[PDB]
């Protein structure tokens, strides 16, 4: 018994590290499809 | 007083007038040389206007006179054209000689005012399971099909022409729209087999010819459709007419592949602006009358099965059921093979439907989405260390598949074409009884491709 | 018969009775609805424009040498060569208290095939908000037969809320459910639909009809089969008619339809006009448009009422309340639009899809929506009690998890999960049937009391409904007393408590 | 003469012509003939030709329209009787209470200060709210991060801090509105009124029903409004030390950005302006501290997105020097105000800023809280009494901690009665290194809520 709730306290800790991670990887992933969108849509603008 | 050829970029075309003598909007323009025709798109001042080539977009000479007819583009319609394929110029293209009637109606219309929308909803049965039960329709609705590549769908709508021609004398009506040619020629001929082609009118726009024309062919499907409804028989009203959409999609992407030559400027997505207002006009003229009703069919492909951008976004907005098809419930051995769990439709409604088939519909899906959940650990431990609760909800969600399968009318080969057609209300009872448990003592496979209760017990008995 | 012969000649007789001097525009350029013109040097920035056909236009870009303007009515019918006309005006609709049981077009014109209407007065459309200091504060409440909403989400006479969603989450429902429960509140109320099936618009026509309310109603819809630009100003019209009665001291509610929908065809009308585009193609302005149409409506200081009268009406306070809808995809609140409208409410209602497929009915989340106003805009006896369900419902939220759990975990926890879960399906609700504030207030009673923490889950709306019939036909006279006023005392509880634990003695559920 | 015409007009940008020998210069002010509105120099187009923007609505204009300039910026009234009065950018009363009384009038605009003027040291502002008061010491002349949601009393410690400083270091106050909802900016009024503090503070709003042009200039009127304030001398020279309120500075680069886009410029990596560092910058520098008198910011911050490396947070950070954050379970927790003494930071947390004694009593609470922290999710799950008595004796230290952070406010005074309190440092410290001594581990933890000083907390406890 003690050990399963040891191992479920890492496993939560480790749940929280991956969440960051991955969190972080979403801002910069959204960031740069905003810029690609808005270049395309500025290059399709100046076309005309 | 004739236009020449000015300037020819790909797909957009333009021409000099005296400016005294301007054509207006949609007016077809006939090219000097050839058969080909002109569609005004904007009027560019100084007798200079912006025009879309229907037809081919070869033997084009800068300098080549072209005249007008000054009125919209009109194609003849009438019985005359049943079962016969006209291009999107109303011609013969099935070399069964030209078409027999005059009767010759414009392509823009307005939509139908507000005033004159059928002042109740109604409902269409169609004598399907999974449908009839979890996808209701209401005669004028609208219907969307979703995936579906390792089973005939076109099979399901020709079951579902069946359906309505055997039903009513409201004719059926299909346009192709960038149409994969083998399933449209697989379908003309199984049609062809089944002999029903009185109740049927062809148009096909086949991924070959200048956008224009994949465009035009939903209006000229439209105008057929309409003007079919609007024959007052014998009592002042005519017969409910069905439609079939090749693709909305594409529907879509036609307008979309000269937008920006057209000189409009990109969308969110790059697409055109002008996206909503076509596709209101499309959806628009597709309702129910208070003298006659429209209905249709839109056959719907899905971009890498992602709905979160404005292609499907706009369409979803307009349409009433969204069945997706189910590839591995085909795998299941499935006749249908339509998903259970994901299609609905907003007809899904007591007051409209009654309470009874509304609550055993909130009960079947509660059942099934339930029993999902439990495959994993099913499959961890087994059946055995589940409680006892549940295993009757196991063999009762197997035995609702089993059920579900349901032997076509027309294929003229799969099982031998067997129709069912089951009224709703007997599809009612067996439910409730399986619900209740009524039958939860036989094996599954007596439910299996086959009807009604009467089916299920004399299958059970027989083994 | 010869009624109108002499009706026909004596009109005609009024006229010709000068020649214009008139200054006016030509043709040049058409395409979509867009046309530019030449000539009409002097014009008025906006001035709505009349064209040979008899159609009109909007003229929004002066530049040095011509006119840009959008087709009004619908184009297909315009070539160049043919002269325009200003007004020597704005654009101007008509309003009036006999607009109620009437729809009309966005321009305030009948549809509803019921003949002419004889507003007596119209107005510009494009305002301003009044003065701040002309803002007094909000305190009176505004009822929606929704427990949880009236509970969490405290709506006042004046206050911009925003109901925000996923899509074919029951957001119209939500909508015109909350207008059904005017019966009593004696505000009047206008519907603004945008691009809508008429289809849709017909049946929520007829539905509102079969619940009679529509003799105190106003709407207005911008189909989907209109032109752009009808769409894109509806709703300041709609505003417009409301801002009429709040000037007139009164007060009422408003409602627009998918703000996100008149966004995009504004975007493609400046898109038309070659403006630069921003981010996502959408017009820096689109902030500066939605907000200077929200912040017309408000509750509004008594003395700007008295004064706008001249001395007319004296005593009361006007007032607009604001419920807007935004639809979003897949749930996101960072889209550019969406983004803009949430700093401008004064209080958002998000719509789970799930909850809703799980059948949640309705599908709130309670979770995030807020509404920034505080309990002033409940009545004291909800007021009161509005506190168990809170913090129930917190604390529920946080550890619903242990939903298969709590087999050997403490007791206090299982109780306090029970009450939760009891608490929580207490909500589902259907669909016109607004409870009144004195059945949101039994309810809660029941709720605190523990009185339905010894009855099984599956059981309890029904537990609710037969409790509802029981005090609704015994004790009548009390309920009516209670909203009436809604104030919270002793004697009323006590009388509450007893008749809960009549009901638990006699008739079971 | 300066009459010029109207001679283009799309949407809120406006064009004029002028004579090509009297051409006004970039920022100039162009009143409307026969109209109140105001035309805005942004870009010398030749030929005469100027672009500008409007302030204020548009409608019914018509080109050929004379124009006028001022041949200069936009000028407001500044003076002592600018308190307790709303007026808009343009320094017009709102409130409708009769004109503004002064004459004096300076232009908007002025170059950033000099160099020279950077006063030679940096110390710390007082206050006696007796949590920044150790944990995040603000600078004098120093920006201050400000987070979280609404309702959590936003607007108390505002009114506390005009308090404060108005009172002990004599300040004046001024606010601005930058993108204000009227309703909640009607409340605030009331609350200066109702509160007697409103005859001490200057207040401009631009509400989010304007053209964004009055959005932006809102910032640099009440900017100016300030340093007037503090250029003001005093007896004997050196000009008050004043402070300076101002809403969502996100708004601001918001409405940078709206203009720089109704410009017709390409915008910038995620689509702001591409100056947009500029414009942040022009606002920076001319808040700071003098030889002779100062300036302090206070400003509210959104964090769109939540996105910390956003460039519209990136460049704020630039010029932040303390970050204070306001939480909801703290408020929930009745402690108030609900300021989390873990995350503010403060760059004047150094032992050379505060002193060496100051910083490592800082640090040791910071350690403790923290502690505590971690401490609490074994509290929870295993039970309590099967840990370091040690341990237990740091929860109980670390509850009398906050307990004791919080206090009575002046302002709160009116709000429930119980008068606040004023407390400096040198007790305050005094008072929590001994509770970091242990020489209090006799005493239950009311004694520290809702009170004043360590002699204050000995005297309830003995009392209680
Ligand atoms: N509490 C309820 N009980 C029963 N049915 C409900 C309830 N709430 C909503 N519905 C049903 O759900 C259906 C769909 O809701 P609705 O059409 O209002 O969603 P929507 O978001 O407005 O759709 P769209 O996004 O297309 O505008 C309605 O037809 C309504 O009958
Ligand atoms: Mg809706």
């Amino acid at each position: 018994q003690s050990a399963r709730m040891v191992a479920m306290k890492a496993a939560t800790d480790n749940a929280g590290q991956l969440i960051k991670d991955l969190q972080l990887i979403y801002n910069k992933l959204r960031q740069a499809a905003i810029t690609q969108e808005i270049s395309e849509i500025v290059g399709g603008a100046a076309a005309v | 007083s004739s236009g020449r050829i000015i300037q020819i970029i790909g797909a957009v075309i333009d021409v000099e007038f005296e400016r005294t003598s301007v054509p207006k909007i949609y007016d077809a323009l006939q090219v000097d040389g050839t058969e080909t025709t002109l569609e005004v798109q904007q009027q560019l001042g100084d007798g200079v206007v912006r025009t879309i080539a229907m037809g081919s977009t070869e033997g084009l000479k800068r300098g080549l006179t072209v005249t007008s007819t000054n009125a919209p583009i009109s194609v003849p319609v009438g019985t005359a054209t049943l079962g016969r394929i006209m291009d999107v110029l109303g011609r013969p293209i099935d070399e069964a000689g030209p078409v027999a009637t005059e009767e010759r109606l414009p392509i823009h219309r307005q939509a139908p005012s507000y005033a004159e929308q059928a002042a109740s909803t109604d409902l269409l049965e169609t004598g399907i399971k999974v449908i009839d039960l979890l996808c209701p329709f209401a005669k004028g609705g609208k219907v969307g099909l979703f995936g579906g590549a390792g089973v005939g769908k076109t099979v399901n709508m020709m079951e579902l022409i069946n359906n309505i021609a055997k039903a009513h004398s409201g004719l059926s009506v299909f346009a192709g729209v960038g149409e994969r040619t083998r399933e449209g020629n697989d379908f003309y001929h199984e049609m062809k087999d089944s002999n029903v082609l009185d109740k049927v009118a062809m148009v096909y726009g086949q991924m070959n010819e200048p956008p224009g024309n994949r465009l035009r062919v939903a209006l000229t499907g439209l105008t057929m459709a309409e003007y079919f409804r609007d024959e007052k028989d014998e009592n002042g009203k005519g017969r409910d007419v069905l439609l079939f959409v090749d693709n909305i999609y594409r529907y879509t992407l036609a307008g979309t592949e000269v937008s920006a030559l057209l000189g409009r400027m990109p969308s969110a997505v790059g697409y055109q602006p002008t996206l909503a207002e076509e596709m209101g006009v499309l959806q628009e003229r597709i309702t129910s009358t208070k003298s006659g009703s429209i209905t249709s069919i839109q056959a719907v492909y899905v971009p890498a099965d992602d709905l979160t951008d404005p292609s499907p976004a706009t369409t979803f907005a307009h349409l009433d059921a969204t069945v997706v098809l189910s590839r591995d419930i085909a795998s299941s051995g499935i006749y249908p093979a339509i998903d259970p769990l994901d299609s609905t439709s907003r007809q899904l409604d007591p007051l409209v439907v009654g309470q009874e088939h509304y609550e055993i519909a909130r009960a079947v899906q509660n059942v099934l989405q339930r029993y999902k959940e439990l495959k994993d650990i099913i499959a961890i431990l087994g059946m055995d260390e589940l409680a006892e609760e549940d295993k009757l909800v196991v063999y009762r969600a197997r035995k609702i598949q089993r059920f579900f399968s349901q032997p076509f009318h027309v294929a003229e080969v799969f099982t031998g074409a067997p129709g069912k057609l089951v009224p709703l209300k007997e599809t009612i009872r067996g439910f409730k009884g399986l619900l209740a448990g009524e039958y939860d003592h036989i094996p599954e496979q007596a439910f299996y491709m086959v009807g009604g209760i009467d089916e299920v017990i004399a299958k059970a008995e027989k083994l | 018969p010869s009624e109108i012969s002499a009706l026909i000649k004596q009109r005609i007789g009024d006229l010709d009775t000068s020649a214009t001097a008139k200054n006016e525009g030509t043709i040049v350029m058409v395409s979509d609805g867009i046309v530019r013109i030449h000539g009409l040097a002097d014009a008025m920035y906006g001035e709505m424009i009349e064209f040979d056909g008899g159609l009109f236009g909007m003229a929004l870009n002066l530049e040095q040498d011509s006119v840009g303007a959008v087709v009004l009515g619908n184009y297909l019918s315009l070539q160049e060569g043919q002269k325009a006309r200003c007004t020597g005006r704005v654009l101007e609709v008509p309003v009036g208290p006999e607009l109620l049981g009437r729809v009309v077009d966005a321009l305030g014109n009948p549809i509803d095939g019921k003949g002419p209407i004889d507003a007596k007065l119209t107005d510009a459309v494009e305002k301003v908000a009044p003065g701040v200091i002309w803002r007094q504060s909000v305190d009176q409440p505004v009822q929606t037969g929704y427990k949880s909403v009236d509970t969490m989400i405290p709506v006042g006479r004046g206050q911009r809320e925003l109901i925000i969603g996923d899509r074919q989450t029951g957001k119209t429902a939500m909508a015109i459910d909350a207008i059904i429960a005017q019966k009593n509140s004696g505000i009047k109320c206008v519907y603004v639909a945008i691009g809508q099936k008429q289809s849709t618009i017909a049946n929520v026509v007829r539905k509102l009809e079969e619940t009679g309310a529509m003799a105190y109603t106003t709407v207005v819809a911008a189909a989907a089969a209109d032109p752009a630009a009808m769409q894109y100003l509806a709703p300041y019209s709609g505003c417009t008619m409301g801002e009429y009665f709040r000037d007139r001291g009164e007060d009422a509610l408003i409602i627009y339809d998918d703000l996100s929908k008149q966004a995009v065809a504004y975007r493609q009308i400046s898109l038309l006009l070659r403006r630069p585009p921003g981010r996502e193609a959408y017009p820096g302005d689109v902030f500066y448009l939605h907000s200077r149409l929200l912040e017309r409506a408000s509750r509004v200081s008594a003395e700007y009422v008295e004064k706008f009268t001249n001395g007319a009406v004296t005593g009361k306070t006007g007032s607009l309340t604001a419920l807007p809808i935004i639809e979003t995809q897949a749930g996101d609140v960072s889209a550019f639009v969406p983004t803009n409208v949430i700093s401008i409410t004064d209080g958002q209602i998000f719509l789970e899809t799930s909850l809703f497929n799980a059948g949640i009915r309705p599908a709130v989340n309670a979770g995030i929506s807020v509404s920034r106003v505080g309990g002033s805009a409940q009545t004291k006896i909800i007021k009161k009690l509005s506190g168990g369900i809170r913090t129930a419902l917190a604390q529920y939220r946080e550890l619903a998890a242990f939903a298969q759990f709590a087999s050997d975990l403490d007791e206090a926890t299982r109780k306090q999960l029970e009450h939760g879960q009891r608490v929580t399906e207490l909500m589902k609700q259907k669909q016109y049937a607004p409870y009144s504030i004195a059945d949101q207030a039994v309810s809660v009673y029941a709720s605190n009391e523990g009185y339905m923490a010894d009855v099984e889950v599956k059981k309890i709306v029904d537990f609710d409904a037969a409790l509802i019939a029981y005090f609704r036909s015994e004790y009548a006279p009390l309920m009516k007393q209670i909203d009436e006023t809604g104030d919270y005392n002793k004697d009323i509880e006590a009388a509450i408590k007893a008749g809960i634990e009549s009901f638990k003695a006699t008739q079971t559920y």
